[PDB]
């Protein structure tokens, strides 16, 4: 029924159908193998969890993923295709995996590329419906950046993960956050695309907090006021920083054709907006004019998704097939 | 309008 592929220290019990197994990816969520279905005839993406339940904290983590994979379904989100378990009782459950769709690249090399207006704005238009469903589901990734988005030949793209430089202020500081907090990754993985480089490089949490200051400009003292005492102080300890406006943060030599150079900044200045409070909406977001043109219903407003006693929560996600 | 067809990954 199964059966067994050594790759790196680690062992792939996997379905027969899938082969050609290689690793393509490893950090705290797993080992993401990349392999050839035999059966969809297809390249899928196999993701064994690592230690699913050696203690509470990475058994609620996998029972998230497995979950909330399971639920949510949209065309700009990555696809699940399977989960499956080569032990064949709750007594020797040990590995949990989980089939995926498999894309051809994230958006960390094609940010760098040359993306026409309709092929920048329509790669956006496709995050905000991912993302938009992702929040029309309680998800807030949070987490968004080009590692982060991947896409195919065919200019389709989808979000890798729930999640949890291109975090939102909101987050960088131990400021609360709303559904918004996303559209600041947004704002700048537009602008990267634009500028050909991170727009906002940190060193540190700190001068990364500068670099966004200096350049869109101090936030109003409304704001300061939301701001924890220690960092308002620091804050307030610099010069004043007026910020530039998008058009010298973002001039023509950079666009191809009036009213598109225009726009795509009108947009990048209503989301990257210190104050969260200030900043677009997703819905508002898909509505601009740069990104409208794309618009559908079907896609754009998609109806929504839905100890040791952790072992049998996610085997029993898990045979529920 | 048409969408792009294509995105050159390379």
């Amino acid at each position: 029924n199964f059966y067994s592929v050594e790759i790196g220290d680690s062992t792939f019990t996997v379905l027969k159908r899938y082969q050609n197994l290689k690793p393509i990816g490893s950090g705290a969520q797993g080992i993401v193998c990349a392999a050839y279905d035999a059966i969809l005839e297809r390249n899928v993406a196999i993701k064994k969890l690592s230690r699913p339940f050696q203690n509470q904290t990475h058994a609620k983590r996998a029972y998230r993923e497995l979950v909330l994979m399971k639920c949510v379904n949209h065309k700009n989100i990555i696809g699940l295709l399977n989960v499956f378990t080569p032990q064949k009782s709750l007594e020797e459950f040990q590995d949990v995996y989980i089939v995926m769709e498999l894309m051809d690249a994230n958006l960390c090399q094609v940010i760098q590329m040359e993306l026409d207006h309709e092929r920048m704005s329509y790669l956006l238009y496709q995050m905000l419906c991912g993302i938009k469903h992702l929040h029309s589901a309680g998800i807030i990734h949070r987490d968004l950046k080009p590692s982060n988005i991947v896409v195919k030949s065919d200019c389709t793209l989808k979000i890798l993960d729930f999640g949890l430089y291109y975090r939102a202020p909101e987050v960088i500081l131990g400021m609360g956050y709303k559904e918004n907090v996303d559209i600041w990754s947004v704002g700048c993985i537009m602008g990267e695309m634009i500028k050909g480089g991170v727009l906002f490089p940190g060193t540190d949490h700190i001068d990364q907090w500068n670099k966004v200051i200096e350049q869109l400009g101090t936030p109003c003292p409304e704001f300061m006021k939301k701001l924890q005492p220690t960092v308002r102080t620091y804050v307030e300890n610099r010069p004043k920083y007026a910020g530039y406006s998008f058009e010298k943060l973002f001039p023509d030599v950079l666009f191809p054709n009036k009213l598109k150079a225009s726009q795509a900044r009108d947009l990048l200045s209503k989301m990257l907006v210190i104050d969260a409070s200030k900043r677009i909406s997703v819905d508002e977001a898909l509505q601009h004019p740069y990104i409208n043109v794309w618009y559908d219903p079907s896609e754009a407003e998609a109806p929504p998704p839905k100890i040791e006693e952790w072992k049998e929560l996610i085997y029993k996600e898990v045979m529920d097939l | 309008p048409k969408r792009p067809t294509t995105l050159n990954l390379f």
